[PDB]
């Protein structure tokens, strides 16, 4: 056989030799050298070094200012309270899996690490969606004499970003080791019908994926006739929201484009480098968000230095 | 509530041919695949033959190489295996496996005595 | 029966009830609450948290400009350097220990922890012997900036190897403290085949007092718009320097003298582990101050990070 | 180049006494402390009894306690045990340890068989 399933996993890894083990009960460097699962946990570690630092000064600024409290600044607050969460709850783990090389907490180790890298990148994706209406709102201006909204919009937020990353912990779909066996992800790969994956990754393409960027592309083409104050402020913010967008793109389609070939050709040769390289690339989106939010928006920059250099 | 039926097998002399079977019951047969895995007495499971869900492609060990020989049917839920000029090592308990792995579902298999 | 010695450790802990295992084999859950053991992993995650942004951007600000080489400033970039070499040499085994319980990478894991946490107490120490030497020269005046400071950092990596390698070689050895999740200099047991008795002396002595001697000595000598300030304030934060200093290693320096002396009493695994956990906020602490009190840098610092 | 001799002890019977030696040589003895422990036939080292390197307060196991008394000679560097009233289960075959620990310096030993 090309690869090599299992109860709870699927090692892209012909068992011919007999060398396949399970990435629960044995470490996996017969995949890939023992020294390129090192390469992981030290690029993993980047991730959490440069990720906690970032994700909470940006919360602890945001919070300790009365000011600062436009809907951007609550969504780039809303993100790095998940971010964090991404920090803690997913990269301890993968870092700790990538030193071991195998999930060796368990089948519940594999659900932490996939499930807030799930959130992660659901709710900075839903939250591109709050932002994309809010920019589109104050240009266009379809409601007059209009200009709360915020926090139900994090609310939306967290309701549509639960509505994927909780289901395959209940039933419908499961969390799969990919790759090298260190990060973890919905099940591509097994139908398993007995959890019903192939009908969820169905769901997750179209609704939690496809259907945002339409709702995106969809207001960014109210804004294609248009493009001190509301000269910048709509500018500027505007401005970061399509950057913001354009390092999304640009983190998780390696992930989602590799995730469907593999839905498509389950069974198919492919090695463990294949999935694992886009994989622990779209960690990154814990960090990239709130580095925007420093670099492009200035307003916010000067008030960090003011919690920074008091 | 998944079934698999293990049916054909029995003793059968050296250098002698015989045909075993698996009846699918309760899922999507053709959406996945099937293999056939046998039990020696005394060591640990091996992994004889194996084929793709629409059942192009058929893989087997360098043990059984040639000797044996996988094929299914996906109208009817059907796994079949014709093992041929058998040997005394051969002498298991053969089950059928769901996906790729070496997990036997259900039990018992068929006590294949050569 | 107060402790456990064995061939690599001690155990202060008695080993009547033939609960005792040793800190290499399994975990010392036995010795305080495991939740106290996630307290550690969680205090030291943050050592290391906060320990490599401002050492390692302390270390960059200072490189990256031309100006700002001030020896002030070469001993506090050579903090830098030792203190990114506590949080990934030292406080990264420790942190995997706090975890785990035990040391579970072995004896040479111990020796990690033990040897770059020395490092860092003492190229610190011989730092502030240096600035102490700096700041004496300039005030009082005894002779009528990137040579003697650079040969001064020379002085600090050279006394503190004088310190930290021996253990590693012999003489004396690094050994699992408290609560068996750091190590440090071998107080508990004399073990005299390799002589942890005859280097203690050496270690508060030579490595610690002598230089007390030296900076209190030069301190001493002082008691009677840029000159004015660039003497004062660089002067009075090499004072707090020192006094941040002697509130961070006094707690575990005199818990080891007192385990020293008395050998085999009966303390528990709380009594060292807080102390010796204190200080390793030796990482941390010093460019705090380096921001905090010399704004000279704090400006230059900005310009790095606000470009 | 530490060496520890194991004097004293061999066949006695039951409700009996005996009294073990430890002479310890190439080390600065009254620096450490010393310890007796013992090798039961099938069972694991059981630590007897420990003393301080002073000498001033000894400690004994449950098993034995009252029943064995240690002593030692800092001036001729030996350690004594005055085993009264033996039992069965006493047979074993003792060793004396350095430090406080139950790792012994590899020793003549004594086969006290009760
Ligand atoms: C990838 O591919 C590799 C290799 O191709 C494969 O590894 C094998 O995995 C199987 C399990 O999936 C292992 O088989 C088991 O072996 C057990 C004992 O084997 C050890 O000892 C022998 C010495 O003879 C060694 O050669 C061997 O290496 C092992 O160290 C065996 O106990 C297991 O089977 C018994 O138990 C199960 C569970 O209860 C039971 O279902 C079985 O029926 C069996 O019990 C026996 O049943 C018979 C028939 O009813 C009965 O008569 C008998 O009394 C029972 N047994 C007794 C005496 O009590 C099991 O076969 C195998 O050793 C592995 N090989 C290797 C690498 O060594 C991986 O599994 C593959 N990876 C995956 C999962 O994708
Ligand atoms: C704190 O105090 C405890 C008190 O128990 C110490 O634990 C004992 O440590 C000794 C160390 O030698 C162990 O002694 C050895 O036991 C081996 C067998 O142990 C297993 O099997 C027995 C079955 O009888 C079980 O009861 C036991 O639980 C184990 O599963 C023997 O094989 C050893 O004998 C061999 O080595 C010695 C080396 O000195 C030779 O002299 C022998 O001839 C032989 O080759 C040996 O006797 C003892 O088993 C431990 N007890 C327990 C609880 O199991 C701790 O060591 C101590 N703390 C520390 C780490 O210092
Ligand atoms: C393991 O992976 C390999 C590579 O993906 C799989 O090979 C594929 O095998 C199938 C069946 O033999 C091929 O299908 C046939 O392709 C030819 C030419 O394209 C076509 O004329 C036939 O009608 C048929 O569709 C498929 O092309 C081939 N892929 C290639 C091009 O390498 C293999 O099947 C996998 N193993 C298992 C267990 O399925
Ligand atoms: C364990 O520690 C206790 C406390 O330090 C020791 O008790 C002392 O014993 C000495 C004699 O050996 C007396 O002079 C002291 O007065 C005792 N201290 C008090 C007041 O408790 C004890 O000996 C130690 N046990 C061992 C064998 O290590
Ligand atoms: C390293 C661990 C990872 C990447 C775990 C899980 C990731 C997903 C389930 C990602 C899927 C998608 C996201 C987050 C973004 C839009 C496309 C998507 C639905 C494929
Ligand atoms: C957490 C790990 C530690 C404390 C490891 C080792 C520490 C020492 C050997 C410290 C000793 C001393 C230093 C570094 C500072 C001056 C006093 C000192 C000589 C006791």
């Amino acid at each position: 056989m090309n690869g090599t399933e299992g109860p709870n996993f699927y090692v892209p890894f012909s068992n011919k030799t007999g060398v396949v083990r399970s990435p629960f009960e044995a470490p996996q460097y017969y995949l890939a050298e023992p020294w390129q699962f090192s390469m992981l946990a030290a690029y993993m570690f980047l991730l959490i070094m440069l990720g906690f630092p970032i994700n909470f000064l940006t919360l602890y600024v945001t919070v300790q200012h009365k000011k600062l409290r436009t809907p951007l600044n609550y969504i780039l607050l809303n993100l790095a309270v998940a971010d964090l969460f991404m920090v803690f709850g997913g990269f301890t783990t993968t870092l700790y899996t990538s030193l071991h090389g195998y999930f060796v907490f368990g089948p519940t180790g594999c659900n932490l690490e996939g499930f807030f890298a799930t959130l992660g990148g659901e709710i900075a994706l839903w939250s591109l969606v709050v932002l994309a209406i809010e920019r589109y709102v104050v240009v266009c201006k379809p409601m007059s004499n209009f200009r709360n909204h915020a926090i139900m919009g994090v609310a939306f937020t967290w309701v549509m970003a639960l509505a994927c990353a909780a289901p395959p912990l209940v039933g419908w779909s499961r969390y799969i080791p990919e790759g090298m066996q260190c990060s973890c992800g919905i099940d591509y790969y097994t139908p398993h019908e007995e959890t019903n994956n192939e009908s969820f990754v169905i769901y997750m393409f179209v609704v939690h994926f496809i259907i945002p960027l339409i709702v995106i592309f969809f207001c960014y083409g109210q804004l294609v006739f248009t493009v001190a104050t509301t000269q910048k402020a709509e500018k500027e913010v505007t401005r970061m929201v399509i950057i913001m967008v354009i390092a999304f793109l640009i983190c998780w389609l390696p992930y989602a484009g590799v995730a469907f070939y593999i839905f498509t050709h389950q069974g198919s040769d492919f090695g463990p480098i294949f999935m694992t390289i886009p994989a622990f690339f779209a960690k990154t989106s814990a960090v990239y968000n709130p580095v925007i939010y420093i670099m492009m928006n200035k307003q916010f920059r000067n008030c960090m230095v003011t919690t920074l250099c008091c | 509530q998944v079934q698999l039926v293990e049916s054909g097998g029995g003793l059968v002399q050296p250098g002698g041919s015989l045909r075993l079977s698996c009846a699918a019951s309760g899922f999507t047969f053709s959406k996945y695949a099937m293999n056939w895995v046998r039990q020696p007495p005394g060591k640990g499971l091996e992994w004889v033959s194996g084929i793709r869900p629409s059942g192009d492609n058929p893989t087997y060990a360098d043990s059984v190489e040639g000797r044996f020989t996988i094929i299914r049917d996906n109208d009817k839920k059907m796994v079949y295996l014709q093992m041929t000029s058998l040997k005394t090592e051969d002498t298991a308990v053969y089950y059928c496996t769901r996906g790729y792995g070496t997990m036997t579902i259900e039990g018992q298999g068929t006590q294949v005595t050569v």
